[PDB]
RNA sequence: GGAUAGUGGCCUACCAUGGUUUCAACGGGUAACGGGGAAUAAGGGUUCGAUUCCGGAGAGGGAGCCUGAGAAACGGCUACCACAUCCAAGGAAGGCAGCAGGCGCGCAAAUUACCCAAUCCUAAUUCAGGGAGGUAGUGACAAUAAAUAACGAUACAGGGCCC
RNA sequence: GCGGUAAUUCCAGCUCCAAUAGCGUAUAUUAAAGUUGUUGCAGUUAAAAAGCUCGUAGUUGAACUUUGGGCCCGGUUGGCCG
RNA sequence: GAAUUUGGACAAACUUGGUCAUUUAGAGGAACUAAAAGUCGUAACAAGGUUUCCGUAGGUGAACCUGCGGAAGGAUCAUUA
């Protein structure tokens, strides 16, 4: 909402990466750390 | 009412059998404030 | 019947050139009221949001752009209003410039304006709890062409390279609140200060609703005449802006009251208040005459069950035909068969804590009660009615009872708002003796005693405000209502609120329902408000026929600001037709199970007390239906049939519920 | 014959009775300046082109004319029409569709900045002048490039590679 | 498209996906559209062969008139040799 | 050689009616809407019509019949030559 006037810039849980970094992760997200659940590539399961 | 709003398009088709029928414009602005804005809390409202 | 259309190239343009002539006309008469030579008054109030900050500087700056060193010279020896003509783009401005100790009187310098500067401070970051509430206070109860400008940008760096940053940091943070602008002003440069200035002067200000409706004058000359010992008449020098006053309607003046005229006069004829003079009474003397027809008097007090005979059992008769048995000591069963025949901060905390607690406790259980085995629940709530469908059964609002306000009958019961509104402001409109742009001598009748708080109006902002049709008199109105930002605190519905709409500031203890539209009209009773949504305040208050937006506020000695700032909306409707009903719950553990009937445990503590309930439906908040059977033991118990089956976690429940009344509500005042 | 720098119904007399047309004249529409070109498609197309170069037209709307090699010129003149300014009420001035800037209009568009140093133009002229043009400001029109992290050890944790 | 005590289909959080200093939305337009069809549509029953013939403009129009043989000239690629 | 004047071509513009075309402010009147409310008519009342069409004519009526000419876009069994 409100940020104060101190957004003068001269004078929580772990953050994701950004840019390159970013899609590294998912390269190995993917390919390099594979995981096959049920015979099939799943993506963003809770408990199974 | 009584309020300035910026108007777009908006493709609802309208319906027979239970007589709803086809609007053509969604509200973008209300008093020079984005309606989405609003909704995020992001900004507020001058209300005159 | 007739033939077609086949639009040439002169045609078009004609239509054209006669769409674009008229809308240059009509441009021009609206561009007219600031005719700077002689009809103008631009009123542009001065408003720093940082402490460390002075409004003087500000005009200083603004009027030393103009090349004027006279008129900034005569104004720091005893002044805060100013009449201001520049002659670079000939116009009549009025700076005005609060008491920034006094909130309430920066919202009324303000809600008078045309223009509202905001002075920024380039060392000092905007307060949370004051000058953003400036802000937001101020957008709420009504802004015309706001701008934003600065004048502590040379306080930092030398260095341009520096500056444009805070600078541009304040934009970003100035576009939150005022989206309309994108440029923060920066007085220290000629160029942008020239630049504000010509804007104040040619811009044309937009317009606030319920304050261009009803007229305005801002006075710069107060003169008292006494006529009477005891009271006389203020004479009040200004220029009107709106829609303009008539001699028979009342004045609105803050701090002190609803007033009405006496004589009129323009220098820019003379007009008297004559026979259709508005009167200084609130319950008009013609409401007791409209409310005459007293429908229901029911007499609860003539009742064997439940007020519920609309959807119940039927009046049960017990023709009581007790004879006396004479063995000595006998019980009333064996009587029975005898004679049988056929034919201060402590205060507040401990208190406040209460209420938190009991609102946190009315969040988890809504409105259920606790009867003691002592307690007769009959008595204790013979009164009641136990409808089934809130709101399909028929309530009514004529309804008459020790409860209900003796003032009830006495109140102006408007049939439709929404039309009333629009005609009244229409006469208004039409019965306008003096318009917007006239200079005027204002004689108003007051009584004497209150001079002594009347201040100078150089020093002091002095404003005068109209009032429409009836609006003197009270009436039950509904406002809409939304708790102010970051405000957690418990808010119940009985407790002084005091609510500023328009410009009137009236206390009040208000009934919060939610605004569901429901077919009877009948909106249930909540004790505190909803801390999420948008919910309804009713109460008894005189009306107001332009829909002003209403702040809600409970003033607190401690802050700054000598107000705490609860909640904001909106006057809804002049409407008595909204009934509330006060729900309340009986609750009840379904004991024993058998595959169609449930023995239930804990809900009365006498088997008369039952049958007193028999016909009101029992339902289960996991969503079933299902009514008594009959009375198993002496202690209460008693058999119940169901919509489904119910398991242990459950919990029977009765609905009963009662009306609940509008409160009285009394000016506010300093 | 007259007029024009000159051909020419361009105009004037006098003669003829012609000229265009379903191969679409004439009229009406265009939220139409024309082209070089732009977007998109395998191709063929469809759709844009107010806008950086070329050509044309206009300078609030019409008309008229001085000067001059060249203007039917509007940062020249005259009148009428529309607006509009100063006045001491007699009069006198006015055209930003040049650069900035304001109002209005709208969904919709920047600074009342610095300079002749480039580019080139004008002049009696190497020097003077040029909001033509150049330079910066504003600006998420677009277009190009591409930070927001690279390693290691450790341990825990596992899989795989050969004994 | 899909339901209601128990909802992957609504609301909030958590998670994940896509494009990323950019991404969404509106209007227009091109592609998709062989739904404008010269290239390239369709016309018994899905939209669509004029009731029928005659007839000017228009579009369209059978076949046939030096073929066949002989000689010479010099080029530009490609091979087998260099 | 100035004021002034004769007649021309060029020709803005004005006045007037008449005519279409619009912008308008008003008044005359008529018709449609319901997140309006209730009232009867038939709602809260019961069924009946069911070859289907085409052109045309008429009748009406609250609808629908009906005359004449067309069409199958309508369900060929049986015997025999
Ligand atoms: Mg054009
Ligand atoms: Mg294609
Ligand atoms: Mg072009
Ligand atoms: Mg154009
Ligand atoms: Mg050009
Ligand atoms: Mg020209
Ligand atoms: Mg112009
Ligand atoms: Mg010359
Ligand atoms: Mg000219
Ligand atoms: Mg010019
Ligand atoms: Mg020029
Ligand atoms: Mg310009
Ligand atoms: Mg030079
Ligand atoms: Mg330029
Ligand atoms: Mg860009
Ligand atoms: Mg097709
Ligand atoms: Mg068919
Ligand atoms: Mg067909
Ligand atoms: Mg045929
Ligand atoms: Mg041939």
């Amino acid at each position: 909402m409100a940020k104060v006037h101190g957004s003068l810039a001269r004078a929580e849980k772990p953050k994701k990466p950004k840019g390159r970094a970013y899609k590294r992760l998912l390269y190995t997200r993917r390919f390099v750390n594979v995981t096959l659940v049920n015979g099939k590539r799943r993506m963003n399961p809770g408990p199974s | 009412e009584n309020d300035e709003v910026l108007l777009a398009g908006f493709g609802r088709k309208g319906k027979a059998k239970g007589d709803i029928p086809g609007v053509r414009f969604k509200v973008v602005k209300v008093s020079g404030v984005s309606l989405l804005a609003l909704w995020k809390e992001k900004k507020e409202k001058p209300r005159s | 019947g007739k033939p077609d259309k086949q639009v040439s190239k002169l045609q078009r343009k004609n239509k054209a050139k006669q769409l674009r002539a008229q809308r240059i006309l009509d441009s021009i008469e609206n561009r007219k009221l600031f005719e700077g030579k002689n009809g103008a008054a631009k009123i542009i109030t001065i408003v720093p949001l940082v402490n460390d900050l002075d409004p003087l500087d500000i005009l200083y700056k603004l009027l030393k752009c103009a090349d004027d060193e006279g008129i900034m010279v005569q104004e720091v020896d005893s002044k805060r209003i100013f009449n201001v003509h520049i002659k670079k783009f000939k116009s009549n401005l009025k700076i005005i410039i609060p008491d920034m100790t006094n909130f309430l009187n920066i919202l009324d310098c303000a809600k008078v304006a045309d223009f509202v500067v905001f002075g920024l401070s380039g060392v000092q970051e905007v307060d949370e709890e004051f000058g953003e509430q400036i802000i937001r206070a101020l957008e709420l109860q009504g802004i015309a062409s706001y701008i934003g400008v600065i004048s502590n940008l040379s306080a930092v760096h030398e260095k341009e390279k520096f500056q444009l940053d805070v600078k541009q940091s304040l934009e970003s943070y100035f576009k939150h609140f005022f989206p309309s602008e994108e440029r923060v002003y920066n007085l220290e440069k000629n160029s942008d200060a020239l630049n504000v200035l010509r804007t104040l002067c040619q811009r044309l200000p937009r317009s606030i609703n319920w304050r261009d409706n009803r007229g305005y004058v801002v006075a710069d000359f107060v003169d008292f005449v006494e006529t009477s010992p005891d009271s006389g008449d203020l004479v009040i020098e200004g220029t009107v802006r709106g829609i303009g006053f008539n001699a028979n309607r009342l004045v609105h003046i803050p701090d002190f009251g609803d007033f009405q005229l006496n004589k009129i006069e323009k220098i820019s004829t003379v007009f008297e208040s004559n026979m259709n003079r508005d009167t200084l009474d609130e319950y008009a003397p013609e409401g007791t005459e409209d409310w005459s027809d007293y429908d229901e008097d029911f007499e609860y007090d003539g009742l064997t069950t439940a007020r519920y005979d609309d959807h119940g059992f039927l009046p049960g008769r017990e023709q009581t035909s007790k004879k006396a048995a004479v063995p000595k000591g006998t019980s009333d069963y064996q009587a029975k068969w005898y004679l049988d025949d056929v034919i201060s901060p402590e205060e507040e905390e401990r208190q406040l804590r209460e209420f938190r607690d009991m609102e946190k406790e009315d969040r988890e259980f809504p409105d259920e009660i606790e009867l003691e085995p002592s307690e007769s629940a009959i008595e204790r709530l013979k009164r009641y009615r136990g409808l089934k469908n809130l709101y399909n059964c028929d309530w009514q609002v004529d309804e008459k009872d020790p409860s209900s306000p003796a003032e009830w009958k006495r109140l102006l019961r408007i049939g439709n708002y929404k039309n009333t509104k629009n005609r009244i402001i229409k006469e208004t409109k039409n019965e306008a003796q003096a318009i917007a742009g006239d200079r005027i001598r204002m004689f108003i009748r007051f009584p004497k005693f209150l001079l002594e708080k009347i201040q100078d109006p150089k020093q002091l902002l002095f404003a005068v405000y109209g009032l429409l049709l009836h609006e003197h008199k009270n009436a039950v109105v509904n406002f809409s209502l939304q708790r102010w930002e970051q405000y957690d605190k418990p808010v119940p519905s009985q407790e002084p609120i005091v609510v500023q709409y328009g410009v009137r500031r009236y206390t009040i203890q208000p009934l919060f329902s939610q605004g569901s539209n429901s077919p009877n009209n009948v909106h249930k009773y909540e004790r505190f408000l909803h801390p999420d949504t948008v919910s309804v305040a009713t109460c008894i208050a005189p009306v107001d026929f332009t829909q002003s937006p209403a702040i809600f506020f409970k003033p607190s000695p401690t802050d700054a600001k000598n107000i705490e700032l609860i909640g904001h909306g909106t006057f809804l409707n002049a409407d008595h037709s909204r009934i509330l009903a006060k729900r309340a719950i009986l609750t009840g553990h379904p004991f024993r199970f058998h595959k169609t009937v449930v023995t239930v445990r804990y809900m009365f503590f006498r088997p008369e007390d039952v049958e007193w309930f028999k016909s009101i439906p029992l339902f289960t908040k996991s969503g079933r239906s299902g009514f008594i059977k009959e009375s198993l033991g002496t202690h209460g118990y008693f058999k119940a049939t169901f919509d489904g089956k119910l398991s242990a976690q459950d919990v029977v429940a009765m609905s009963l519920y009662k009306r609940m009344w509008p409160m009285p509500s009394l000016p506010w005042n300093g």
